[PDB]
């Protein structure tokens, strides 16, 4: 149950560092602000590491045998992976900025840009234990003067080009007897040396700056001495070069500018093969599959990440995410992904295990406060600040209805009818509920008596009663339907934030400013009972506050909760860094996940270093951003009191670390947190964590498969249904024959139910045994389908599970073997002649 | 060891007036001799004391077949590059329009298949050359092959455009 | 814009727009955004629309 | 259609739908023109499906194209019997309720 | 017996509507490969698509 | 924590001791089972036209023009693994006997032998354009063999039971390419008889249908009432 561990990270495909490919580059990884994602785009799905620098990350590298990653944020605090374990091997401070860390083609060194050093370190071995101390220093070379802006590892790793800020360039050989290979530097640029890369051969050295000069340059006599042959130029006269490849092999020069625009050369004799725009901000990363067909360009503003091919000019993906500014999200009704409100104005639908962005919706021309599915996946609600509330059909893909009021209002949040005729929403400004048909467009009513802003609104999934909760300390409960036109207030302590309501519509929990959780039964409207939520809450420090994180009222309470499935927990978020959830029955805290860690977000610390405090302000609150290499970061045009407006630049604080909507997975024991960081996917899994259920000393593995080779079917799968061992359970459930699944499906004890059912829906979605799942499902649903009609709530998420498998990969055969069925009657069956 | 490769009487004079940039990847790059019988219309290379000569061969063949002074030297270097000559022979009816419709009007059918399969093809009376890579070669012949036997004008360009789009694809 | 951000964005909305808008028809594939995947590949107009 | 559904290749009488094969591409292109707006309902769709299955198997396919006319009719009325299909194919898959009840009724005893 | 006839007479009409499904829609693509046009360039293909699409004008709110 | 250790005991099923179980292949031969592959590679086999002018740029992009031809064919000594990659191995049809691919010739040789397993082991293997590419050059001229080869092979191939979502894009993919050269020449006796044995296994795949709506529909009905 409440055991869950930090899955995904949906929203931000990038924020801030370089993207690197898999060796074999199926993958790539991305550094998200201190985690790192990793997309596997071949296998379409997605993961992010568990581990969490304390600032945003730099550099990413990982070596080519795919065994270990090393993360550098942006002071230095290098982190080492284990790759293929997920683990954290160990945790290595350089003591200053590093520009860029690479490791050898050969994976034994890796070397790293650590201010104006070159530092060349061994890389310890995946195979031996963790030490103390597993790194041993190679060498550090010190020969430029300024810093150092990048590494390139020569094919055999030999040789290491280094360039930097300082206007030369230097070769440095590993190690010591061919010093004298290696020991010249390149001058001629008269701006930042971007890059500094070999030929295929290791004859030529090309030398890219930031004005946008590369120069060529070979071992010639004008005795023999390292000559510039030939300087090119890019022409790009406003913009400069941000970042710069190449791949050697296949002679081809990728570089990004501060505009967007990117070109792409076959470098010796500077032929432009291509050229064209990310956008408009500057391009931060480029990177480059190791055949050299894929392109990964990264811009840092938008926090947008193309992969491109340049042969067939065609985006293998072209994805954007959202940081900081997500109002919403929405699980589909199979949790298979998450549609996401932002406060740029749009709409936007990723899919859950191929971390990406399916379609994207900007027809709002303001923040989106609130998305709601309804007509079970087909249609999708949301309302925004700029008046409107509309509808779009997600077949396709059109906004086919929009509803204002009358008085220009702007909605916060919304609610729809489970028959999804009526669409309800509130204001902040105006009192009132607004209720539209859907079907028609018109305004069918506006509800009143609340005397506060309606901060939230549900319809009851079942009996189909709206509750409403609003700011002036009251639940409300609107019998719309039938003409009655029924109120029923509740008064409660404190204003309200977060109503939530029970699958069965039984009863309704709020969520107030207090600090507490109260759940009230609808029917007969008094308090069934409370959790007080304001003690375990971590409410950090924030560093312009002069008001101790103990004695703050900032987060002390939550500002969006949400029911479990089986109605029996509570998840719960705010504009804290903690997420709690609960169980209704016993009110009291499950577990409590910090949503960040990262330094570089506001409100995490609780406890600030008083280091950073001086005689006149902290260090934090000083801007150095006048130290600034160029003027479109110099610049300030950030307009003075803004909060929660748009565009991070116009704000001047530190973005805070908030919670902004909560859900949970309606088919798969899962919530998904609407952070500042994206959307945090937390999810258990049943593959760890040995729970068992009612083992005797007599129930064993060993037991299990002597049941199995002795062929009691039923009694090998209630042993590992009371072991809860999935390796044991997918054993046993693939043993039993085709002959007898309905007797064994037929004597499956009613506590094991639920569990075969979920264990079949998480093993179906992506399991090839498809007639047998099926002949499973069929069998169960047969044998024991009055014991889930009648236990709805039980198999809520477990019977989701299923048609999420039935209607997403079974009906895609069957439509696919349908129409060769009917296309070979057509083509058999009629009369082709001339 | 030597080679004789027989140039016609309609690619001799642009062998003359493009033999100066014919012989020196001949004589440098490759290290062969070479020399040109004006008696028999004949190419010969010989193999001096200080398997290239095969290329030679196949580098004044290519321009023998017909196909130009860039794109021989295309053949000479460029290992992953083939050559693939066929007639026709699949006469007013048959003869004198499959290879107008190889063709095309101004050559357009021929240049569009050229880009779409990244071959190029040099096409004579009814001698079809194709010089690109083996793939390549498979599908620009294949839609050759296709519009002398008859097919739709429509059908032969959709399957121009997806061929372009697909050889280019990594996956 | 930069009123509604000094403001914070409390504003108050623009009046109304009964504007106009022409939509081709054309797979919902590609009204999509570019990734592997897919979500319908239904075409953008009805059956009533064609 | 009716009495072809009652009694007993071939789906109307074999007279009539030889009679409506040997019609020609003006009677042939208003019969399409009718049947693609008989197919606009649900209840007058199946007689315009038989009477365009019928045309199209004892027609020539490549005649039917090149008749001037009939690709603006074929555009009209693929995607009505698509979402007549996604209907009756929906029908169906909710038929087995009868299925499960016979299970049941026979766990009864 | 209700079960079996029902569901023969509703697998009956479905089978003449997925075969006028795959029957008009190769009529229609074979007219197509017939004599659309000749565009291997896919900028101006799609252009040329865009161009010939089937246009609907609604009337939205801002 | 970096490993996984065997629960096996000291003192003084190597899966089970290993906690894992490596699912088998297919549980049995009369059982449909897909591919041991990810699930959209179907729908990338069924629509990757639409799916690539999606990912088209919006304008052209500013190429050059003194840009050499056999750009994709001059790189230097990660290496490429496509089809335009491809080497022929060690007296005209399309694809002599130096010129075969190694689809062609596997086709021929498991024509030769009656055995498609190789045939159809490089169609599971190899990618989404490697397949468009090569059932969309499949000699449909004139004596119709190598189309009537791919469909007794897939024949072949879902007799089998495995792989048969792959299987059945293949068949799709095969009337969608050159689908108007078997109406052409319908009632041809060879393409007429493969395809009847192709319709003679395939009419035993209504089990998954008639399984499927089962499920769908009483699934449907316990769920909400």
């Amino acid at each position: 149950k409440s055991d869950f561990k930090f899955s995904n990270l949906l929203g931000t495909v990038y924020r801030q560092g370089n993207i690197t490919f898999s060796d074999d580059g199926k993958q790539l990884l991305s550094p998200v602000g201190n985690r790192v994602s990793v997309f596997d785009l071949i296998n379409n799905k997605s993961f992010t590491f568990e581990y969490e620098h304390r600032k945003n990350i730099a550099a990413i590298d990982l070596n080519k045998q795919g065994t270990l990653l090393i993360s550098i944020d942006e002071d230095g605090r290098a982190i080492l992976v284990n790759f293929k374990a997920r683990n954290v091997l160990h945790h290595f401070n350089f003591k200053e900025k590093c520009s860029a860390v690479k490791f050898s083609p050969d994976g034994r060194l890796f070397a790293l840009a650590s201010g104006r050093f070159l530092q060349i370190w061994k890389t310890p071995d995946v195979n031996k234990d963790r030490q103390f101390a597993p790194f041993v220093r190679h060498r550090v070379h010190a020969g430029h003067f300024q810093d150092i802006t990048s590494l390139t590892w020569s094919q055999d790793s030999r040789f290491i080009l280094t360039t930097s800020k300082d206007l030369s360039a230097k070769i440095w050989s590993v190690d010591s007897e061919e010093k004298n290979l290696a020991a010249t530097t390149f001058n001629g640029h008269r701006d930042y040396v971007m890059g500094a890369f070999f030929s295929h051969d290791q004859e030529k050295i090309y030398t890219v700056s930031k004005d946008g000069a590369v120069f060529v340059w070979e071992f010639t006599k004008r005795k023999y001495s390292w000559r510039i042959t030939k300087k090119h130029f890019f022409y790009a006269n406003q913009a400069k070069v941000k970042c710069v490849t190449f791949h050697p092999a296949t002679r081809l020069l990728a570089v990004g500018f501060t505009s967007g625009e990117f070109r792409l050369y076959d470098l010796p004799d500077f032929t432009l093969i291509q050229q064209l725009s990310m956008g408009q901000n500057p391009v931060n990363t480029v990177s480059v599959n190791q055949t050299g067909e894929w392109l990964a360009f990264g811009s840092s503003k938008l926090g947008q990440l193309l992969v491109y091919e340049w042969q067939s000019e065609s985006y293998i993906l072209k994805q954007q995410g959202h940081f900081d500014s997500t109002n919403s999200l929405a699980y589909s009704p199979d949790g298979s992904r998450v549609v996401t409100a932002s406060e740029d104005g749009k709409i936007k639908v990723w899919d859950i295990t191929s971390g990406f962005c399916l379609a994207t919706f900007e027809e709002h021309t303001s923040s989106v406060t609130a998305v709601q599915f309804a007509k079970r996946g087909q249609v999708m609600f949301s309302s925004s600040l700029d008046g409107t509330v509309r509808a779009w059909d997600l077949i396709r893909y059109r906004n086919f209805r929009t509803f204002t009021g009358t008085e220009r209002i702007q909605f916060n949040c919304l609610a729809v009818d489970p028959s999804g005729e009526v669409v309800c929403a509130g204001s902040l400004d105006n009192f009132d509920i607004h209720v539209w048909s859907v079907q028609t467009g018109q305004l069918l009513d506006a509800l009143s008596g609340h005397e506060g802003p309606v901060s939230c609104l549900s319809f009851s999934q079942e009996n189909s009663v709206l509750a409403s909760a609003s700011w002036d300390k009251t639940i409300r409960i609107w019998s719309i339907f039938g003409r009655s036109q029924q109120v029923e207030p509740i008064e409660v302590y404190s204003d309200v934030l977060a109503l939530s309501m029970r699958p069965d519509g039984k009863e309704v929990a709020v969520s107030t400013l207090k600090g507490q959780i109260s759940i009230f039964n609808i029917e007969d409207a008094k308090q069934v009972g409370n959790i007080d939520c304001r003690k375990d809450i971590i409410s950090g420090r924030f560093n312009q506050d002069r008001f101790t994180a103990k004695n703050s009222e900032r987060s002390k309470f939550f500002t969006t909760i949400h029911y479990s499935f089986d109605g029996m927990a509570i998840v719960a978020g705010g504009n804290n860094n903690s997420i709690c959830l609960y169980d209704v029955p016993n009110e009291v805290l499950l577990k409590r996940f910090i949503v960040s860690r990262n330094m570089a977000l506001n409100g995490t610390l609780e406890f600030l270093n008083s280091k950073k405090m001086t005689e006149a302000g902290s260090l934090d609150l000083i801007d150095d951003a006048g130290e600034n290499s160029d003027l479109e970061d110099r610049i300030d045009n950030s307009l003075p009191g803004s909060q929660r407006g748009g565009d991070l630049s116009t704000r001047k604080m530190r973005p805070e670390v908030r919670v902004t909507s909560v859900q949970f997975s309606p088919t798969a024991n899962a919530f998904a947190a609407a952070s500042t960081e994206g959307l945090l996917i937390y999810s258990t899994n049943d593959t760890i964590l040995f729970d068992p259920f009612d083992l005797d000393v007599d129930v064993t593995p060993h037991s299990t498969v002597e049941a199995l080779r002795e062929k009691q079917f039923l009694n090998a799968l209630v042993m590992a249904f009371r072991l809860n061992e999935e390796y044991l359970i997918n054993k046993v459930y693939e043993a039993i024959p085709i002959k007898e699944i309905p007797l064994v499906a037929s004597n499956i004890p009613a506590i094991y139910l639920p569990r075969i059912l979920k264990f079949i829906g998480d093993f179906a979605i992506e399991s090839q045994h498809i007639e047998f799942n099926l002949i499973w499902i069929k069998a169960l649903l047969s044998a024991s389908g009055g014991y889930i009609n009648e236990h709805k709530y039980l198999f809520s998420t477990a019977m989701r599970s299923i048609q999420r498998f039935i209607v997403r990969v079974a009906k895609e055969v069957v439509n696919t073997t349908t129409d060769n069925k009917y296309t070979y009657r057509f083509l058999v069956s009629t009369d082709g002649s001339m | 060891e030597s080679r004789k490769i027989m140039v016609p009487p309609h690619r001799m004079t642009p062998l003359r007036n493009s033999w100066t940039k014919i012989y020196p990847p001949l004589v440098e790059h490759l290290k062969l001799q070479v020399r040109m019988n004006l008696k028999t219309k004949s190419v010969e290379l010989r193999t001096n004391p200080k398997g290239a000569l095969q290329k030679g061969a196949d580098f004044i063949k290519a321009f023998t077949l017909g196909f130009d002074l860039d794109d021989s030297i295309a053949l000479l270097r460029l290992d992953d590059l083939y050559i693939e000559t066929f007639e026709v022979k699949d006469t007013g009816d048959h003869l004198s329009r499959a290879i107008g419709r190889i063709a095309g009007k101004d050559g357009k059918t021929k240049f569009a298949i050229e880009n779409a399969t990244r071959t190029r093809i040099v096409l004579a009376d009814s001698k079809i050359h194709i010089l690109g890579g083996f793939t390549h070669i498979r599908m620009a012949r294949e839609s050759v092959v296709s519009l002398i036997l008859g097919s739709p004008p429509g059908k032969v360009y959709g399957n121009l455009r997806t061929v372009a789009s697909r050889l280019k694809e990594r996956y | 814009y930069k009123l509604d951000v000094l403001s914070s964005v409390h504003f108050v909305p623009k009046p109304a727009s009964t504007s106009l808008e022409i939509r081709v028809e054309t797979p919902t594939i590609s009204m999509e955004d570019a990734q592997p995947l897919y979500m319908s590949n239904a075409s953008s107009l009805a059956p009533q629309e064609i | 259609l009716g009495e072809s559904r009652s009694r007993q290749e071939v789906i109307f009488n074999e007279e009539l739908d030889q009679a409506i094969s040997i019609l020609n591409d003006e009677q042939l292109i208003l019969l399409m023109k009718r049947c693609r707006d008989w197919n606009t309902n649900a209840k007058t769709h199946t007689i315009a499906q038989r009477t365009i299955r019928c045309i199209l198997m004892h027609h020539n396919i490549a005649k039917l194209s090149e008749i001037p006319g009939m690709v603006k009719i074929v555009d009209a009325i693929i995607p009505y019997t698509q979402r007549h299909f996604t209907r009756v194919d929906n029908l169906v898959e909710q038929s087995y309720i009868l299925d499960y009840a016979l299970v049941e009724m026979d766990k009864l005893f | 017996r209700v079960k079996t006839e029902l569901r023969s007479a509703l697998k009956s009409t479905e089978d003449d509507l997925g075969f006028n499904v795959q029957g008009l829609k190769f009529v229609k693509q074979q007219w197509n490969l017939r004599h659309n046009y000749e565009f291997v360039d896919e900028y101006d293909q799609q252009e040329k698509e865009s161009n010939s699409a089937r246009k609907r004008v609604f009337g939205t709110v801002i | 924590q970096f490993k996984t250790v065997s629960t096996r005991t000291i003192d003084e099923l190597n899966d089970i001791d290993f906690n894992t179980y490596t699912s088998l292949e297919q549980i049995d031969k009369e059982l449909l089972t897909l591919s041991i592959g990810p699930r959209s590679k179907m729908n990338t086999l069924l629509h990757l036209d639409v799916i690539r002018k999606r990912s088209k740029p919006k304008e052209a992009p500013k190429k050059s023009e003194k840009l050499p031809f056999f750009l994709q064919l001059s790189g230097e000594k990660s290496v490429r693994e496509g089809i335009a990659h491809e080497t022929p191995e060690e007296f005209k049809v399309t694809g002599r006997l130096g010129f075969e691919s190694h689809f062609t010739k596997q086709l021929r040789e498991g024509s030769q032998s009656k055995d498609y397993s190789s045939l159809l082991a490089t169609l599971i293997n190899f990618s989404p354009a490697a397949v468009d590419l090569e059932i969309r050059s499949l000699n449909s001229f004139e004596p119709f063999d190598e189309i009537v080869w791919f469909i007794d092979a897939l024949t072949q191939g879902l007799k089998s039971n495995k792989n048969f979502e792959l299987y059945e894009t293949f068949m799709s993919l095969l009337f969608k390419a050159h689908g108007d050269v078997i109406h052409a020449n319908n009632k041809n006796q060879d393409i007429a008889s493969a395809l009847q044995n192709w319709e003679d296994v395939h009419k035993k795949e209504d089990r998954l249908d008639d399984l499927v709506k089962f499920c769908m529909g009483v699934a449907a009905f316990v769920t909400t009432a």
